[PDB]
């Protein structure tokens, strides 16, 4: 259960800026 | 944090406010890693220099909070701590190194939309995301400048090349410590400040779109300031004293 | 200024 937000991952919505995190990695 | 943004609800449920009990006051940044168990920075605790040695009594444990000053009846949750831990090689003497403690909660905490722990890294899930280039994220409610905001802030900075962060200081770096933020170069800004220790450095595994806590907001030189970068303790290399800390 | 807590806590 860690790390999965109940308002974010958990009701696949995103945070405003974590695409940024993604689009660094790679 | 320094050119950071106001969070969104819920966006850091794994956030917790050090809080002195008298004077009241924001001691630091922390982060829940289970229902009883909170990570946060050895100095946040003990920094004899300046004459700090806090005790279990000393503090109160803030969780499910957005708000800096206001008591968020009904969101947050406020706990006790049982028990503090902090790594038996800390080095206040020189440069924080193996910056690291762990507080038990004298009873666990009932998990919210506000409330949800953090993973800690595995090794192949640090090999993977621990590289130059890659960002990450911290957060917290420390000063704005080297400035103090109403609600959580964030900020998402690269994590910097281990010659880079040598070369920006004269303390001595160990393996236990990574650096990060933007060159002067690269035209974007961002640090932890004062209030911001303790805090978690975070990144969101491509994988299996879970979030880590790769790193513990830990020493700076000033905030912000060009050609220099925050240091933040490293996690995965110290996990195995967490683990057993734990287990024992 | 931090609001009060309570002293419950
Ligand atoms: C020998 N060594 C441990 C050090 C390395 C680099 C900077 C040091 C600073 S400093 O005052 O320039 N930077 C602060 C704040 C950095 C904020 N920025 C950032 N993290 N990017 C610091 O690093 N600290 C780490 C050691 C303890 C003091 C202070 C943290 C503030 C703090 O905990 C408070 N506790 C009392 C008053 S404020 C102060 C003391 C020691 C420092
Ligand atoms: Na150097
Ligand atoms: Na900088």
């Amino acid at each position: 259960d860690c790390g999965l937000r109940p308002l974010f991952e958990k009701k696949s919505l995103e945070d405003k800026t974590e695409r940024e995190l993604l689009e660094s990695y790679i | 944090i320094v050119e950071g943004s106001d969070a969104e609800i819920g966006m850091s449920p794994w956030q917790v406010m050090l809080f002195r009990k008298s004077p009241q006051e924001l001691l630091c940044g922390a982060s829940l890693i289970s229902d009883r168990w909170v990570l946060t920075a050895a100095h946040c605790l003990l920094y004899p220099p300046w004459d700090k040695n806090f005790t279990e009594n000393d503090l109160l444990v803030r969780i499910g909070k957005h708000s800096r000053t206001r008591y968020e009846r009904n969101i947050e949750k406020i706990s006790m701590l049982e028990k503090i831990y902090i790594h038996p090689r800390y080095n206040w003497r020189e440069n924080l190194d193996r910056d690291i403690a762990l507080m038990k909660l004298k009873k666990p905490v009932a998990f919210s939309d506000y409330i949800h722990p953090v993973c800690l890294p595995d090794r192949e899930t640090a090999a993977s995301l621990l590289q130059a280039g890659y960002k990450g994220r911290v957060t917290g409610w420390g000063n704005l400048k080297e400035g103090q905001p109403s609600v959580l802030q964030v900020v998402n900075l690269p994590i910097v090349e281990r010659p880079v962060c040598k070369d920006s200081t004269r303390i001595r770096i160990t393996d236990n410590m990574f650096c990060a933020g933007y060159k002067p170069d690269e035209g974007k800004r961002g640090d932890a400040c004062e209030g911001d220790s303790g805090g978690p450095f975070v990144m969101k595994s491509p994988f299996n779109n879970r979030w880590y806590q790769m790193g513990i907001v830990s020493w700076g030189e000033g905030c912000d300031r060009d050609g220099k970068y925050g240091f933040y303790t490293h996690v995965f290399r110290l996990k195995k004293w967490i683990q057993k800390v734990i287990d024992q | 200024d931090f609001e009060e807590i309570p002293e419950e806590y």
